């Protein structure tokens, strides 16, 4: 989701 | 509060957002989502209760992001509601609801809640 | 949605919401207090996210309302987050965060969290 | 509060 | 309250709430999900704040449910904050968080909030 | 978990709380206010869902206290509902919910929400 | 979950 | 309330 943290 | 809003904010995960408080209580911008490209660009849109203060309170306000943009269509919408410390350290401490379009029976699963701290560092 | 949005909602405590859903996921329009006089009347902005839907899911939006106007300044704002469903009998779902500007050792007890149906009847 | 019902 | 509260509950989806609630504050149970085959059961415990009423106000309570029992484990737990209100028509209206365990990074993502209203019927 | 729980924890506010997670996910103890004076203990029950790890993610629990004891009658219960993480820096995140008991005519007011972050330190 | 409707 | 910060 675009909201979230890095997803890294 | 209004000239103190105006600016960048940043939040613990990496998001970043920039508002523009106008005179008569609107809040107008954009929220970047992490990595920072481009576009992870959302348009925001909300408003703020400007008042005068004589004990030192916050300023309220809120703003809702849809997760639409010409990348992206994440069927969703976010609502921050909270207040603007300004100051030495001012900051937006604010709770949040994310509620994904859903089907019917689903609904009872659609909102999500949390909470995020924005700064201007 | 969209044109399915725009309207006259009413929701299950005696407070109307008219708004405009443009094209490219904005919501303008006015909130309004019971009683129904002059100006219980405030200023909303919103965002919805629009889709193609092939499985009957709800359109997600969001709007703020800032309790301020020229008889009233309340000193707050709420932010509600939800779902429109449309057909026979259209509806938009929603939970809402309401903040009051607090002094910094009232900030626990900032936010009331709630939920609102709404209803073209 | 303006949110809420009518007082009466 | 207490005797009042003591008893079957039901909500709008179909579940079934089955509480004690003791003399001094307790509230003990167990929970009952839709189909109600032998165990969609799980334990509850909770409490809730008696006092005198002068005013018709309703009883703050609050109850757990961890989604663990011999036949499932959903790692996770909700929990309900409401009153009791008690009369022809009693009930307890209720706002809850479903909250799951995640990994760090889908922290933000772990918990839902919603609302339920209970009846004896 | 369940040992990993059991013990004192202390959230940014300068609350104390108190609990023993036994063996089939029950969660009994008590939680102190600020000040730390003989009374400020209130008692609170819970529950915790413990399962197989493998990916390092938190175990999900809530637990209620009802504010009231032989020295004061807040009426009004408030429930948490979070995830332990345990480790060098253990902590319980929880988002919580505070509900007053209150005519209808208020009901729309009676629950606050907020977050805290527990630690051993 | 088991906390939904049915899902029938 | 209970639940707060010290009120000092």
């Amino acid at each position: 989701h675009p909201q979230g943290p890095p997803c890294k | 509060a209004e000239a103190g809003i105006t600016g960048t904010w940043y939040n613990q995960l990496g998001s970043t957002f920039i508002v523009t408080a106008g005179a008569d209580g609107a809040l107008t911008g954009t929220y970047e989502s992490a990595v920072g490209n481009a576009e992870s660009r959302y348009v925001l849109t909300g408003r703020y209760d400007s008042a005068p203060a004589t004990d030192g309170s916050g300023t309220a306000l809120g703003w809702t992001v849809a997760w639409k943009n010409n990348y992206r269509n994440a069927h969703s919408a976010t609502t921050w509601s909270g207040q603007y410390v300004g100051g030495a350290e001012a900051r937006i401490n604010t709770q949040w609801l994310l509620t994904s379009g859903t089907t019917e029976a689903n609904a009872w699963k659609s909102t999500l809640v949390g909470h995020d701290t924005f700064t201007k560092v």
